[PDB]
C-alpha cells in the first residue's frame, strides 16, 4: 500500500502571491494523482488529475506537476476563492490514499482581539447554573491564549474553548471561552476576569466584571 | 450536468446499521468511491466499487463493517456502528474531464438522547456593543443560529460547538451600534432540527 506525505500542513499567503504544495508517495504511482480543494467542510472539488491534467472549469493559475513519487500543485497569483484546504489523492493501487492535507489561509496585518465578558444570565442563574462567557473577537494571527481569574486567582477547571475558522470577510479569527460554575460556586466570588495573551501586546488584554455592580 | 445527491443526516446508536444512498442524475458508467471525513479531520478513502465487474475494494480500516452496493442508486451500508464512525460520508464518481462528488451525508453515532438546547442571553455587565447567545446542552448537532430572523447578518459569527459529556454547547456573537440597542430589539433565533425545536431569546440590558 502506498501512503502520501503532504506538505506543508499549513500555509499563509496573500492575494497575488504564488504558493506550492507537495505530495510524496511511498512508492511509484506513475502519475496517478489527483488534487482537490475543499472549502469549509463542503464537497471537495477536483482541480487536477493524472498529476497534470486540469479538470473542467479549473482556472489555469492552478497547475500540477511531478512524476514517480514526487508531485506538487502550484497556485500562482492567488485569488480570494483559492483559500481553503487542499488534498492530494493517489489512485495507482488500492488503497487510493489521501495526503494529510494543506490548510491555506489569508495573510493579513496583525489585529488585537476585542474582548467582551458576560456574567451569567438571570434565567440560567434561576435554573441553578452559572456560565461566564468571554469572546475574543476578530484578531490575527490565530495563535492566542485565554486565562481566567476569579478574585485574583487563576481558575483552570470548568473552562471550555472554541475557535472559528478564518473569517471570509476580514480574514480574522475569533475565540469563545466559557467557564461553567454552579450557582453557589459562582456566588462565592466577586471579581471575574478574562485575559487574552496575543502577539499584539506584551501585556494581557483583559475584560472583567464584579458580580457586585 | 452529472449530479450526485445523497440521503439526509443520520442519527444512530452504537451497534446499529445505517444505509446511505447516492443517486446520480444520469448513470455503471465508470465506477465510484466513498470517502469518510471525521469532524475537523482530513479525507479518508473507504474504498471504491468497480460498477463494471461489480467488485468492490475496501481500505483496511473499513473492511468488515462497510459495504458498497448498487441498485440508479449507489449505497454505503455500515453495520455494528461505533462512535468513531461519526463523520460525514461522500460518494464520488468520475468521467469525461472531471470528478463528481455528492454533497455528503453526516452520521452521528452515540448513546446520547436527542436533547433540545437551553438558550441564554449574553448582555453586557462605546459606539459599538457586542451581544450574544449561549446555546447549551443539546444533542445531536447541529443548531442554526440567526439574529433578528436573519435581518441582522453583518458583524456576526457563531462558534463551533464543543462536546461536554454527551452534550454540545456553543455561543453566537453579534456586534451592533449602541444607537441601535437596546432602543431596537435584538433577538437570537436558535433552531435544533433534530428535536424540531425553535427558541427565541431577546437580549435585554442588565
Ligand atoms: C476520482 C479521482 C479523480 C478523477 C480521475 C478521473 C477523471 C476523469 C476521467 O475521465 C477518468 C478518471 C480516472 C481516475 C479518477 C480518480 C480516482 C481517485 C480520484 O478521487
Amino acid at each position: 500500500d502506498i501512503q502520501m506525505t503532504q506538505s506543508p500542513a499549513s500555509l499563509s499567503a496573500s492575494v497575488g502571491e504564488t504558493v506550492t504544495i507537495t505530495c510524496r508517495a511511498s512508492g511509484n504511482i506513475h502519475n496517478y494523482l489527483a488534487w482537490y480543494q475543499q472549502k469549509q467542510g463542503k464537497s471537495p472539488q477536483l482541480l487536477v488529475y493524472n498529476a497534470k491534467t486540469l479538470a473542467d472549469g479549473v482556472p489555469s493559475r492552478f497547475s500540477g506537476s511531478g512524476s514517480g513519487t514526487q508531485y506538487s500543485l502550484k497556485i500562482n497569483s492567488l485569488q480570494p476563492e483559492d483559500f481553503g484546504t487542499y488534498y492530494c489523492h493517489h489512485f495507482w493501487s488500492t488503497p487510493w490514499t489521501f495526503g494529510g492535507g494543506t490548510k491555506l489561509e489569508v495573510k493579513r496585518a496583525d489585529a488585537a482581539p476585542t474582548v467582551s465578558i458576560f456574567p451569567p444570565s438571570s434565567e440560567q442563574l434561576t435554573s441553578g447554573g452559572a456560565s461566564v462567557v468571554c469572546f475574543l473577537n476578530n484578531f490575527y494571527p490565530k495563535d492566542i491564549n485565554v486565562k481566567w481569574k476569579i478574585d485574583g486567582s487563576e481558575r483552570q477547571n470548568g473552562v471550555l474553548n472554541s475557535w472559528t475558522d478564518q473569517d471570509s470577510k476580514d480574514s480574522t479569527y475569533s475565540m469563545s471561552s466559557t467557564l461553567t460554575l454552579t450557582k453557589d460556586e459562582y456566588e462565592r466570588h466577586n471579581s471575574y476576569t478574562c485575559e487574552a495573551t496575543h502577539k499584539t501586546s506584551t501585556s494581557p488584554i483583559v475584560k472583567s466584571f464584579n458580580r457586585n455592580e | 450536468q452529472i449530479q450526485l445527491v445523497q440521503s439526509g443526516p443520520e442519527l444512530k446508536k452504537p451497534g446499529e446499521t445505517v444505509r446511505i444512498s447516492c443517486k446520480a442524475s444520469d448513470y455503471m458508467t465508470s465506477g465510484m468511491q466513498w470517502v469518510q471525513q471525521m469532524p475537523g479531520k482530513g479525507l479518508k478513502w473507504i474504498g471504491w466499487l468497480n460498477t463494471q465487474s461489480g467488485v468492490p475494494e475496501y481500505a483496511e480500516d473499513f473492511k468488515g463493517r462497510f459495504a458498497f452496493s448498487l441498485e440508479t442508486t449507489a449505497y454505503l451500508q455500515i453495520n455494528n456502528l461505533k462512535n468513531e464512525d461519526t463523520a460525514t460520508y461522500f460518494c464520488a464518481t468520475w468521467g469525461g474531464n472531471s470528478a463528481y462528488w455528492g454533497q455528503g451525508t453526516t452520521l452521528t453515532v452515540s448513546s446520547a438522547k436527542t436533547t433540545p438546547p437551553s438558550v441564554y442571553p449574553l448582555a453586557p455587565g462605546n459606539s459599538m456593543v457586542t451581544l450574544g447567545c449561549l446555546v447549551k446542552g443539546y444533542f445531536p448537532e447541529p443548531v442554526t443560529v440567526t439574529w433578528n430572523s436573519g435581518s441582522l447578518s453583518s458583524g456576526v459569527h457563531t462558534f463551533p460547538a464543543v462536546l461536554q459529556s454527551d452534550l454540545y454547547t456553543l455561543s453566537s456573537s453579534v456586534t451592533v451600534p449602541s444607537s441601535t440597542w437596546p432602543s431596537e430589539t435584538v433577538t437570537c433565533n436558535v433552531a435544533h432540527p433534530a428535536s424540531s425545536t425553535k427558541v427565541d431569546k431577546k437580549i435585554v440590558p442588565r
